[PDB]
RNA sequence: AAAAAUGUUCA
RNA sequence: CGAAGAACCUUACCUGGUCUUGACAUCCACGGAAGUUUUCAGAGAUGAGAAUGUGCCUUCGGGAACCGUGAGACAGGUGCUGCAUGGCUGUCGUCAGCUCGUGUUGUGAAAUGUUGGGUUAAGUCCCGCAACGAGCGCAACCCUUAUCCUUUGUUGCCAGCGGUCCGGCCGGGAACUCAAAGGAGACUGCCAGUGAUAAACUGGAGGAAGGUGGGGAUGACGUCAAGUCAUCAUGGCCCUUACGACCAGGGCUACACACGUGCUACAAUGGCGCAUACAAAGAGAAGCGACCUCGCGAGAGCAAGCGGACCUCAUAAAGUGCGUCGUAGUCCGGAUUGGAGUCUGCAACUCGACUCCAUGAAGUCGGAAUCGCUAGUAAUCGUGGAUCAGAAUGCCACGGUG
């Protein structure tokens, strides 16, 4: 097909960059690639948390890290225990500075990343697909949603007749650029081939 | 000076100061036919002058830059008559409905990928 | 096609006043420029007035109303059976087009510069050497007498 | 019903101002008794069976009970009720029309 | 991937400024287009060793030459991946 | 005098939370520079959107980095207290001169 | 209301 | 076209040198600070050496980094399946379509809606109707450009003011153009007519701009087992002293043909010689490199300036006025080749670019046939950027004329 990558067009809107930090034509390159190697770790270990956005602001080229959790058990009865872990980290990769800031996340489930890593974690157990999504989607609209969409690929058992599974639900626009809307990608994997996992969900509006 | 006049007309943006004095059109310490070489464009711009009739009665400087050759006399043409608008508010029908305080918007479009200019692409054949 | 598609109107000329003048201008086109064109035009225009003291206008005009085209074949429906149409030319079309015609007959008389050409060429207002007395052969040829109708 | 009367259903351009009147007023032309109600009534008189043929059918396919009149080219069925008579008259329609007035909420007074 | 291809390329960039570049650089007058003198210019050509003119750039993340692009250090997909992301500050599409 | 040159992406961060230096500025200073602008230093890019043939898709990139600098110019040498030390912004190139 | 065929086997 | 640069190197291909828990990963044990400068032979990979350094902590054992060796579990594979696939992209198609829930009709498949009468650029809006409601799409909502207002004035500006090395060269003024943040505006909104009094349409005005204003960006539910395991990701399959790995040379720039996509001319509407006119937008500290000196020249030296509305790249070209040549394959055109040079690189023989001179071609505007383009479009004339050590008649972008 001909997409358009969908959070990639509500920029300066509402959407924020990643990367939000002032640097020239040198250390562009340089910077970029030293943020995204400690994320990898990070990811994986906070894989026992979901996690929800991370962002670097640079502010004297000495870092800040503001990545988000959505359990608050991170920094509750493992207070600094946990962290300074994670701090040690960034001090380990990144020779400049090394400092941390978690945020919080109070949507539990619902809404990018969380509907994200939670429909991919399903998958990977193989918990019943026909009945595993559309429980996930009945959910975000207990919680409430304007609706959802979400897709994944078919080709179930390796075998191609037409069953894949779909869903539209609820309602989700995209002519509106300034009615709000969610998006994050993330895949799951089984062993006979990927499939993709893109949550759609319709909360906002400026 | 006592009337001003803009006029940006094809890329060119010219300062006009309408000044107490008497025909004459010096612009840049010079006329037309000595800040350019042979014309079309110095007869176009004095089409509005003669329309009613002005120029042997006051004195104009004007200051063109940038654009065209033709651009820059759009530019003269535009802001002399988005100065005599302001002289005359009589001739202000007379002068937008004689599209001279009209903005050309014939302007150059830009270049795209996969396209050569910017509506042409290639030819194809097999003979 | 649903409308009627021109643009916009060009200048008339405006050291001689005078729109059909600009027009061949056009007609004469070199690199894509009125500029290099506007001399010739005024180089041959010039070779017309010294052997025509009068009016040197009217041996295009003359010339090329003179001839007055008609013909094409179509066909539409009437009645519930098409037919071949025959079909009629518009007075005004008829004008538009011939004046071009006459200008665009240059650049292939073989000669050394467009001088030469436009000037022996243009004089002449109904014994033409301009491709206007070349077409009167086939228009009327035609017309009436190789087409059943109007 | 009290939307209409705030500024918010004809702000900002015709293309939406008088769009949100007219979307309204041609949505009480003749529901406007029908949003009174929220639930079903316990009789439905009904004069057609040219127009009304759907309550006929549907609202004896539920069993609430229809009276009726003829169209006098057709007999009304599913009904309960039926009389011989036009749908045009003054000694027939207007006639019948003070028997809605005087009797309904007169039966049990 | 190809983990072996990419490994080979990184070492270059060790020796193009340790043993090379400042060690060869040394030429001075008399060994380039001011001036010649035969002693010093063949034995300043006798080492080869490593050289930058023998590295290409490379993407950090494949060590492909081709669709290159310096300013991000990475090559064609390597900025369009991230970029359609929103991730990287005020990259946009064009709409002018 | 001084030179203060504001250099960041987005005209919400050039403009935004960058009057907070100009005011604290006033009392310490004598002066203050509004807010000027310059001529943009501006980029576009071009990146292959396939990842194989079909040059007629490209991605087609465009990036204002936006420069109004401000630029507050001061024969007084007792602002830089309240200015610099006091003050703090990042997402922004904060450059001083003398 | 302006002539005109032909398509190896297999989802 | 993938490939915005194939000398070697890259680069997968080839020929050769060379190795097999490995070139690349983790973990365990052994030895040894890491290293430093150097010799010989080899094409190099390397192999075999000579001296030199004795670091970081210690709880003195121990570690921390790292180097060599040992050993496996393992590791490696741009290898094969794009009909095992994700992701991406193209495609019809920027087409106005596409459905769904509820009710209803039909035994059902399905239908309705979504059809009809008008209308819209649009399943656009209105009227009507066993259809009623809702969702995706279309445009809308995002951008940008056409005026004018607001502010802010340095590296930018020069009205009006004086000075002037006469040069915005100086102060000076922020008016102005410009800059660039925030606005004003357009809404068939008004005016007439037309139209089912309906929706709506056509003219009119005013304006910078009317009736989807002009230019972007947006590809529906989907189809093409479309392309892409070699961008990357990956299921299975396969190779295992190797389909693995490391190095040197050669190839990817043959050629006996055929075709695609380009560039350049054939000329006076031009060519050449002179002088001369006006641009826009980017580039940049192993960076751009003025200047001044030499070099006919390419360019080399010498060396300032700028972290670039400062300085450098930087010098627009068609155009213009004059000089000429006369329609000749020439004064057109420029291939081919000879000889001499510049530069990037260790180094340019295959297969790097530039200049000087000499040699001076084919081609005399192109058949049958065939293609694009509706306006600042076609046309034409330059210019800059990327890529890039070093390779544009290529790609990308910008304005002039038109």
């Amino acid at each position: 097909g001909q997409k358009v990558h969908p959070n990639g067009i509500r920029l300066g809107i509402v959407k924020p960059w990643n990367s939000t930090w002032f640097a020239n034509t040198k250390e562009f390159a340089d910077n970029l690639d030293s943020d995204f190697k400690v994320r990898q770790y990070l990811t994986k270990e906070l894989a026992k948390a979901s996690v929800s956005r991370i962002v670097i602001e640079r502010p004297a080229k000495s870092i800040r890290v503001t990545i988000h959790t959505a359990r608050p058990g991170i920094v509750i009865g493992k207070k600094g225990e946990d962290v300074e872990k994670l701090r040690k980290v960034v001090a380990d990769i990144a020779g400049v500075p090394a400092q941390i800031n978690i945020a919080e996340v109070r949507k539990p489930e619902l809404d990018a990343k969380l509907v994200a890593d939670s429909i991919t974690s399903q998958l990977e157990r193989r918990v019943m697909f026909r009945r595993a999504m559309k429980r996930a989607v009945q959910n975000a609209m207990r919680l409430g949603a304007k609706g959802i969409k979400v897709e994944v690929s078919g080709r179930l058992g390796g075998a191609e007749i037409a069953r894949t599974e779909w869903y539209r639900e609820g309602r989700v626009p995209l002519h509106t650029l300034r009615a709000d809307i969610d998006y994050n990608t993330s895949e799951a994997h089984t062993t006979y081939g990927v499939i993709g996992v893109k949550v759609w969900i319709f909360k906002g509006e400026i | 000076n006592q009337y001003y006049g803009t006029g940006r007309r094809k890329s060119s943006a010219a300062r006009v100061f309408i000044k107490p004095g008497n025909g004459k059109i010096v612009i840049n310490q010079r006329s037309l036919e000595q800040y350019f070489g042979r014309e079309t464009a110095r007869m176009v711009v004095r089409q509005p002058l003669e329309l009613v009739d002005m120029v042997e009665k006051l004195d104009l400087y004007i200051t063109v830059k940038g654009g065209g050759i033709s651009g820059q006399a759009g530019a003269i043409r535009h802001g002399i008559t988005r100065a005599l608008m302001e002289y005359d508010e009589s001739l202000r029908s007379e002068l937008r409905k004689a599209g001279f305080v009209t903005r050309d918007a014939r302007q150059v479009e830009r270049k795209k990928v996969g396209l050569r200019k910017a509506r042409r692409r290639p030819q194809f054949s097999k003979r | 096609r649903r409308r009627v598609i021109g643009q916009r109107k060009i200048l008339p000329d405006p050291k001689f006043g005078s729109e059909l003048l600009a027009k061949f201008v056009n007609i004469l086109m070199v690199d894509g420029k009125k500029s290099t064109a506007e001399s010739i035009v005024y180089s041959a225009l010039e070779t017309l007035a010294q052997r025509s003291g009068k009016s040197e206008l009217e041996a295009f005009e003359v010339a090329l109303e003179n001839v007055r085209p008609t013909v094409e074949v179509k066909s539409r429906r009437v009645g519930g059976s098409t037919y071949q149409v025959p079909v009629e030319v518009r007075p005004v079309r008829r004008n538009a087009l011939a004046m071009r015609w006459i200008v665009e007959a240059a650049r292939k008389r073989g000669d050394k510069s467009m001088a030469l050409r436009l000037a022996n060429e243009l004089s002449d207002a109904a014994e033409n050497k301009g491709t206007a007395v070349k077409k009167r052969e086939d228009v009327h040829r035609m017309a009436e007498a190789n087409k059943a109708f109007a | 019903e009290t939307q209409s009367q705030d500024g918010t259903f004809d702000k900002l351009t015709k293309k939406e101002a008088l769009m949100r009147t007219r979307e309204l007023e041609k949505l009480e032309n003749s529901l406007g008794g029908i949003k009174d109600m929220g639930g079903l009534p316990d009789a439905l008189f009904v004069i057609d069976a040219d127009h009304e043929h759907i309550a006929i059918k549907e609202a004896n396919n539920l069993g609430i009970p229809v009276f009726a009149i003829v169209d006098t080219n057709s007999d009304p069925d599913g009904v309960d009720f039926v009389i011989p008579g036009n749908d045009d008259a003054i000694r027939a329609v207007t006639l019948y029309l003070g028997a809605v007035a005087a009797t309904v909420r007169e039966g049990r007074s | 991937a190809k983990q072996s291809m990419k490994a080979r390329e990184v070492k270059r960039v060790a020796l193009a400024d340790k043993y090379f570049a400042k060690r060869a650089e040394l030429k001075a007058i008399i060994s380039d287009v001011n001036a010649r003198w035969n002693a010093v210019l063949k034995l300043q050509t006798l080492p080869r060793d490593s050289s930058p003119s023998r590295q290409r750039n490379r993407c950090r993340q494949t060590g492909r030459p081709h669709g290159f692009l310096r300013k991000f250090g990475l090559s064609r997909i390597k900025v369009r991946e991230a970029a359609m992301r929103g991730e990287i500050p005020g990259l946009k599409k064009a709409s002018w | 005098r001084i030179r203060i040159r504001l250099k960041a992406f987005d005209h919400r961060l050039i403009d935004q939370a960058t009057a907070e230096i100009v005011e604290t500025a006033k009392r310490t200073g004598a002066q203050v520079r509004g807010p000027i602008p310059l001529p943009t230093r501006k980029e576009r890019f071009t990146v292959l959107i396939s990842p194989h043939v079909n040059k007629d898709a490209r991605d087609q990139y465009e990036i204002r980095t936006h420069l109004r600098l401000v630029d507050i110019v001061e024969p007084t040498e007792k602002t830089v207290d309240a200015l610099m030390r006091l003050d703090l912004a990042a997402g922004v190139d904060v450059q001083i001169s003398l």
